[PDB]
RNA sequence: CCUAAGAGUAC
């Protein structure tokens, strides 16, 4: 008994579902804590060593700060903040290593692919960036005339997509309720007619039209939300949405926990 | 300069759709809207990001390396 | 600033969770003023956001050049033609609380330029500092700690 | 007229506003930065010993 | 343009025809094995004329060849347009759009602006950030700066493929809404 | 506590104006010729047509019990017991004009929270009203 | 995409914006003003190249 | 230069703590609670299940400034009911829900063949 | 700094980012934008100049300016759209917004209104909510144009002993106005208070309209298709008019007003018929525009926007002119070579009939140019003058 | 197109002034 | 770069578009200060 | 360091 749920698509990268019986705060909570409060693996220093490509250093940086790495195991690596080692250790972080040189006479293209995961990994699930075409080669991290060479190490620490969007493992979540304004939670703005000039929403085949002669309905309230999670790819959209109901409700948690110790 | 690793709105990563898309244009002489849905880019955010990408890093790389090994 | 004389400096700055989005899960990377519209009667502003909308979905470019017989009317049946409102207007929701605006927001793509006048190199303050050789007053400029 | 009805002086900060609708009507938000830089000073009372002596 | 009685259509019209145009497309194909056709070849064979302010004292030019040139259910989206009720001219603009100048031709519909929103658009695009040469990387200049990702407009000016624009952008293409969404 | 006063009116015009929820309605008093209304209603929340029957009820308060706002309101808990319970649409608003309409008539104007409502008619009966807050209850 | 048309002066570039100025051989008319003497001056800035 | 760090938005800072209790003068039997580090999105799901309660008079929330990660939460309750307690209920109630939906969308996913 | 109220005494709040921050509510006085502008702040070091500084230049002593005995600040902007759009009859309240607004109010006293409707749902009116900001004992009372008693149109103001009886808040009420709510504020509880309840409008309506959302797009400058109709018409029947003019004076008949010769007659004639053509065409523009209308809403209420940018944008841009007259011909008796000599045509000098929606013709786009380089120019020239005649 | 004699339109213009551009260039005067 | 390399100066109303500057300078690109309309560009 | 010149920001 509770909030009901039932999903209509299910992919690798996305899952579609209704959300039912449960309060618009709670929804959008959810949403919220989705888009941001989500651990996630990504590379957070960067320390060159070469770099005669035509690009800065710090530009390649970001790049490499916003590739998707997995993050399946997260939950077992330790933030770098709260850790006993000085600077990184085994125990909060990854270590990669990106070298590449140019040594063919057309341009060498510098991939995800080529990121060599350094440190031991202790048989968790962390580390490897995620490949999703088909050709195999990751994100372009970037391009080298014939000569020219690229050498540098990453560190890769644990984090939230509040401290920085580039751990944000959500992508865009589609959110939608009362597809046929029933609760006139919405003024349609119109030139003619707003019926006509407003394309009805793929959700409205889910709800009984309005018999256009009924009173206002004021006691009804807002619930069956239809919501549609992406994944970058970090962790399955589903783990997505479990981690995201297991953050918020670890939140409340330690309110209460304050609470009570207070 | 170089295409973008992730669409700036939504965060979707884009950095891997770039030679796909280029190929898309060239060997299958498909126009620009069809490409960009076949990668999978519905929403018109990460439209925009690749479809206006300008790929300068080329004109980059035609001059001779300063350090050159 | 956008390509139409609409200047602004960044007033404060949003995550992704707290910006309205819509129901496809997309937020704006800018909000800008309604206000700036009417008085200022940038109505080319409003046409270029319509075009881009509809050039980003359709993949094509759209032909913005002055004297075109390109219409509004035909950008909104285009659009229409994408499956959106034919106006521009989006059902956004609230960010912080997930209600639907009560308004319909004007949503698009629209093309800006950084300009060269940053707020880091504008800042100065000078409590004491070096003094002129000949008034004994405070120098001149903030390249070189003035008053 | 550049020096004696109108001279440069000191203690005083120059930058760009925004606005806020969350600032009462009289006050100002300055930079904290700004605010290490400008400096006022308060003579020593035994009514503000202890947060001065804090201070430095 | 240059305009000439054409006795065989009994009406003015453009001495350049599609053939002429069919060449310099061919040559512009080329460059991009037939004789060259350029635009001195265009000058050399009287198709176009150099005209200056005293001697355009004393010419009537044709705006559009498409709707002035031949003698005479509109749609009501499209601006209000006359034919001057006249059919003297010599000349005819090759585009109205080239009175603009190299600043204002990146301005999107500049004539649904108010006209000094063009002039402020384009003393402020000067400042606008960007790539401002290739080979940024070799040239010790006092100053540069450049975007990180350049990107060419969603929407474009014909104007603005010859001033390189869509090779060396200064902006990028933001999603904008427009709303009183916190006071801020 | 009272029902300061009471009586049954049938609506004669309903104006939606500039408005898509409030709608000014005229009715016209089925026992007393003398006395007329204008009223602003939440037409959404209360839907009223013309050549309508609606018993109008002006109160001090709405407990049963005669009087011992003022105080914060409080939402009504399960079993709480008020005259609103015997009418359908119920309004609180405040008196801000008495005016002497001729020798007899006199109308009263009263406010709820914007929403303006004018009744008209002989002192003989609307003596009972005076200037302070007032509840609105009315029943098809 | 250089452009050229600008000169390198000490290492510096260096443009020569396009001067204005009233073309020369041509007779312009003008009237004066009511307190002047003369009412209408015809002048020209004759110079040869 | 004068950003500050965004590990302020959630992590609490030195010598202070999540949550401070204040009472309001202004009505009986009201408080004011302060969270530290927290945002929207605890503050209406907080706010919207203490309205859900049938004993709490007054329930809100504020933040008062976009700059900072707090907000303000006023609860006023019945007499006889601490607002305390209104809170405590308030939060197991959402946990318990939270809970059952976290159940429901596993089985609900484990039912898939195409995922 | 044209003024004292352009220099005036603030209370510091340290914020962590690069830029001064100030209240909407005192852009006014400063004549201040936020498109980059720069400002400048003084620390005084003494505690004399201190203390003279907070009780002589202090910002809520200045809201009365003694420049024409007025208030100098007022509602602006965001929160003027706001104030106007919350305080319709149309707009309603349920519980939960009332308590997140009512909390938003400082200085609110606890105690939770009685709604305007208790059954069969309780609903808050914006009128009600607002009147909570409104401090206790304030009376005004404004009649504007064809208002009652009762406000059949709800225009007008009344608020009795701080609560608004009747009366859509707007410019004329919270803005920079001799006897708004401003004024009687400062004259009856003193110029903290006053500052106090610019706060609490602040707030609470800025509050109101994030939850509740405004917007402007290309369609809030689309008038339907008979009203485009019945504006062409409206064009077409001046410009004969126009012609008309023209045939009587090339015939000679045409009689010169006493004062003037018979070419500025005609010329006064011509743009007179016009602009009147332009007016009526925006206000035909007007009315057909909805309440719904988001140009019209900020019109109503003040906050940005006028009459003529509607009809500028919707109808048509109107009539173009130089130095107080029609385009000039600056070619041989011809504005430029695509018209023939001696053309008194309304387009042939300069009368744009497109409005910014549809786009303007090449030679309309040039004379609305030459206009606009006219307008800049004259700004420059006043600001230069305005400054030296002010020293 | 087909007929080497028929009009041109507003669009073939676009080809005349490529062609002056692809000679002149932006700079011209400074060069010439 | 473009537009200062098509830049014009007038030493010094010639402040004013004329109607003979069509189509040779720029309807609308100008600084706004003391020098509106004096630097024109082609 | 001074001087001059030019470009620009907000009015
Ligand atoms: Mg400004
Ligand atoms: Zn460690
Ligand atoms: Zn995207």
């Amino acid at each position: 008994e509770g909030p009901q749920v039932k999903i209509r698509e299910a992919s690798k990268d996305n899952v579609d579902f209704i959300l039912s019986n449960v309060d618009l705060a709670m929804a959008n909570s959810l949403r919220r804590v989705m888009i941001a409060e989500i651990p996630t693996l990504a590379i957070d220093s960067v320390e060159v060593e070469t770099n005669t490509t035509v690009l800065a250093d710090e530009f390649i940086a970001h790049r490499l700060g916003l590739i998707p790495l997995q993050s399946m195991d997260i939950e077992q690596l330790e933030y770098s903040r709260d850790c006993f080692c000085e600077d990184h250790c085994d125990k909060c972080s990854v270590v990669l290593t990106l070298q590449a040189f140019g040594e063919s006479e057309s341009t060498t293209n510098v991939y995800s692919k080529d990121l060599v995961i350094v440190s031991n990994l202790m048989g968790r699930n962390i580390g490897h960036p995620i490949i999703q075409d088909k050709e195999g080669n990751g994100v372009l991290i970037c391009k080298l005339r014939k000569g020219q060479e690229l050498k540098l190490t990453c560190v890769a620490k644990k984090g939230i997509a509040k401290e920085h969007a580039k751990w944000g493992p959500a992508a865009a979540i589609e959110f939608e309720y009362d597809p046929w304004n029933k609760l006139k939670h919405t003024d349609y703005w119109y030139e003619q007619d707003s019926a006509k000039e407003w394309p009805q929403s793929k959700n409205c085949e889910y709800e009984d039209p309005p018999n256009e002669g009924d009173p206002f309905d004021y006691k009804a309230q807002a619930d069956t939300f239809y919501m549609n999670v992406e994944s970058v790819g970090s962790i399955p959209v589903d783990q997505v949405v479990v981690r995201g109901i297991d953050t918020l409700q670890k939140k409340v948690a330690s309110i209460l926990l304050a609470l009570t110790q207070m | 300069m170089i295409v973008p690793v992730r669409c700036f709105s939504c965060g979707k990563v884009v950095g891997d759709k770039w030679e796909s898309y280029l190929n898309l244009l060239q060997e299958d002489e498909l126009d620009e809207g069809t490409a960009l849905s076949r990668l999978g880019l519905k929403r018109y955010c990460c439209r925009r990001m690749i479809l206006t990408h300008v790929d300068l890093i080329e004109k980059f790389l035609r001059y001779n390396p300063l350090e050159k090994r | 600033a956008s390509r139409h004389g609409q200047k602004g400096t960044i007033g404060i700055t949003y995550r992704r969770e707290d910006m309205p989005f819509t129901a496809e899960g997309i937020v704006p990377d800018l909000i800008i003023n309604p206000h700036a519209i009417p008085s200022r009667m940038t109505v080319a502003h409003l046409i270029e956001c319509l075009l881009s909308k509809v050039a980003a979905l359709s993949g094509n470019e759209g032909d913005a050049s002055p004297f075109t017989d390109i219409t509004v009317e035909g950008i909104s049946k285009l659009l229409r033609e994408h499956g959106y409102q034919s106006r521009g207007f989006e059902v956004m929701y609230n960010g912080h609380t997930g209600k639907k605006l009560m308004a319909q927001i004007f949503f698009g793509p629209t093309y800006y330029q950084r300009l060269r006048h940053m707020v880091d190199d504008k800042i100065h303050a000078r409590a004491r500092g070096p003094m002129q050789v000949l008034t004994r007053q405070p120098v001149e400029g903030r390249s070189r700690d003035g008053g | 007229r550049g020096n004696l009805m109108g001279k440069r002086v000191d203690f005083s900060a120059r930058t760009v506003i925004s606005g806020d609708p969350n600032l009462e009507l009289d006050q100002v938000g300055v930079p904290k930065s700004i605010a290490k830089t400008l400096t006022y000073p308060e003579v020593v009372t035994p009514y503000n010993i202890d947060r001065l002596t804090q201070l430095v | 343009f240059i305009v000439e009685d054409d006795e065989s259509l009994g009406h003015k019209e453009l001495k350049v025809r599609k053939g002429h145009i069919a060449k310099l497309m061919a040559t512009e194909y080329q460059d991009i094995d037939v004789e060259e056709y350029t635009w001195s070849s265009l000058l050399n064979e009287g198709l176009v004329e150099y005209i200056d302010a005293e001697e355009e004292e004393s010419i009537l030019i044709a705006m559009q060849p498409e709707d002035l040139e031949p003698a005479e259910d509109v749609d009501p989206a499209k601006r209000i347009r006359v034919s001057h009720h006249a059919t003297t001219f010599t000349h005819c603009e090759i585009h109205p759009s080239m009175i603009l100048g190299v600043a204002a031709s990146i301005i999107p519909f500049p004539d649904h602006n108010q006209s000094p929103r063009n002039t402020y658009q384009s003393a402020m695009g000067k400042q606008a950030m960007g790539v401002f040469l290739t080979n940024y990387n070799v040239r010790m200049d006092t100053m540069a700066n450049i975007l990180y990702y350049p990107q060419k407009p969603l929407g474009t000016t014909r104007a603005m493929e010859y001033l390189k624009f869509r090779e060396l952008p200064a902006g990028q293409n933001a999603i904008v809404a427009i709303a009183c969404y916190s006071g801020y | 506590s009272n029902t300061l006063f009471d009586d049954i009116f049938q609506v004669s015009e309903v104006d939606p104006g500039r408005y898509n929820k409030v709608c000014r309605i005229e009715a016209a008093s089925t026992t007393q010729d003398q006395c007329k209304l204008t009223l602003d209603i939440n037409v959404e929340l209360f839907p009223v047509a013309a050549q309508d029957s609606l018993t109008v009820t002006i109160a001090s308060s709405l407990n049963l019990e005669d009087t011992p706002a003022t105080r914060s309101w409080r939402p009504p808990q399960a079993g709480d017991r008020s005259l609103a319970d015997d009418y359908d649409y119920v309004m609180y608003g405040t008196a801000y004009k008495f005016e002497e309409v001729s020798k007899d008539l006199i109308a009263v104007y009263y406010s709820f929270g914007g929403l303006l409502m004018r009744l008209e008619g002989n002192y003989r009966n609307l003596n009972n009203l005076k200037q302070e807050n007032a509840y609105l209850l009315i029943r098809r | 995409f250089d452009m050229g048309g600008y000169f390198i002066i000490n290492g510096s570039e260096k443009v020569l914006i396009a001067q204005e100025r009233s073309a020369g051989n041509i007779v312009q008319v003008f009237k004066k003003a009511a307190p002047s003497p003369i009412s209408h001056v015809a002048e020209i800035r004759s110079a040869l190249e | 230069m004068n950003a500050p760090d965004r590990f302020e938005l959630f992590l609490l800072g030195e010598g202070e703590s999540k949550l401070k209790i204040d009472p309001d003068t202004k009505a009986p039997n009201a408080v004011v609670i302060t969270f530290e580090k927290e945002d929207h999105t605890l503050g209406n799901l907080i706010r919207a299940e203490l309205l859900n309660d049938r004993k709490v008079l007054f329930a809100a929330y504020k933040v008062e400034h976009p700059f900072f990660a707090r907000f303000k939460l006023r609860i006023q309750t019945t007499e006889g009911y601490d607002p305390k307690d209104a809170l405590k209920n308030a939060c197991n109630s959402i946990i318990n829900k939270l809970g059952a939906l976290k159940t429901n969308f596993e089985t609900e996913w484990n039912l898939q063949t195409l995922a | 700094s044209l003024h004292k109220m352009s220099m005036m005494a603030h209370r510091v709040k340290v914020i962590p980012y690069s830029t001064f921050r100030l209240n909407l509510s005192v852009t006014s006085p400063y004549n201040a934008d936020f498109d980059g502008d720069e400002m400048n702040l003084h620390v005084p070091q003494s505690e004399e100049t201190r203390a003279e500084l907070s009780q002589l230049c202090a910002v809520p002593l200045q809201i009365v300016s003694p420049q024409s005995n007025k208030p100098c600040m007022g509602i602006v902007q965001d929160t003027l759209c706001g104030i106007r759009k919350l305080t319709l009859r149309d707009t309603f309240i349920e519980l939960d917004q009332v308590l997140n607004m009512l909390y938003w109010v400082p200085d609110w006293d606890g105690v939770i209104p009685t709604p305007a409707i208790i059954k069969p749902k309780p609903l808050w009116s914006g009128k009600q909510i607002l009147s909570v900001a409104i401090p206790n004992g304030i009376h005004l009372q404004r009649f504007d144009e064809g208002t009652t008693l009762l406000s059949p149109k709800d225009n007008g103001m009344l608020i009795i002993d701080g609560q608004i009886i009747f009366g859509v808040v707007e410019k004329k009420t919270v803005g920079s106005s001799n006897g708004g709510l401003i004024h009687v504020v400062t004259r009856e509880k003193g110029p903290q208070v006053c500052a106090k309840l610019f706060g609490n409008i602040q707030k609470v309506v800025n509050f109101w309209l994030l939850h509740n959302g405004f917007s402007t797009g290309i369609g809030d400058t689309i008038a339907d298709g008979p009203t485009m109709r019945e504006i062409t018409e409206t064009i077409a029947e001046a410009k004969k008019k126009v012609l008309d003019v023209t045939k009587e004076a090339q015939a000679n008949l045409l009689t010169a007003k006493h004062g003037m010769t018979l070419r500025e007659s005609f010329e006064d004639n011509v743009v007179r018929f016009l602009n009147e053509a332009r007016d009526k065409a925006g206000r035909l523009a007007e009315v057909n525009l909805k309440d719904l209308n988001n140009v019209k809403q900020m019109v109503m209420a003040g906050s940005k926007g006028s009459f003529i940018n509607i009809a500028q944008m919707s109808a048509c841009v109107g009539q173009q002119s130089v130095e107080g007259k029609r385009i000039a011909f600056g070619f041989v008796d011809r504005t430029l070579p695509h018209f023939s000599k001696d053309d008194y045509s309304p387009e042939s000098k300069g009368f744009v009939e497109n409005s910014y929606l549809r786009g303007l013709t090449p030679q309309e786009f040039f004379f609305h140019a030459m206009g606009g380089r006219e307008g800049l120019i004259d700004t420059a020239v006043k600001t230069a003058e305005t400054g030296y005649i002010q020293r | 197109f087909e007929d080497e004699s028929a009009p041109i339109t507003a669009e073939d213009s676009w080809a005349v002034i490529s062609a002056f551009f692809r000679e002149k260039g932006l700079v011209s005067q400074q060069l010439d | 770069t473009l537009s200062h390399l098509r830049r014009t100066n007038t030493p010094i109303k010639p402040r004013q578009l004329h109607n003979t500057h069509w189509g040779l300078v720029c309807p609308a690109e100008t600084p706004e200060g003391q020098a509106c309309g004096l630097v024109k560009n082609l």
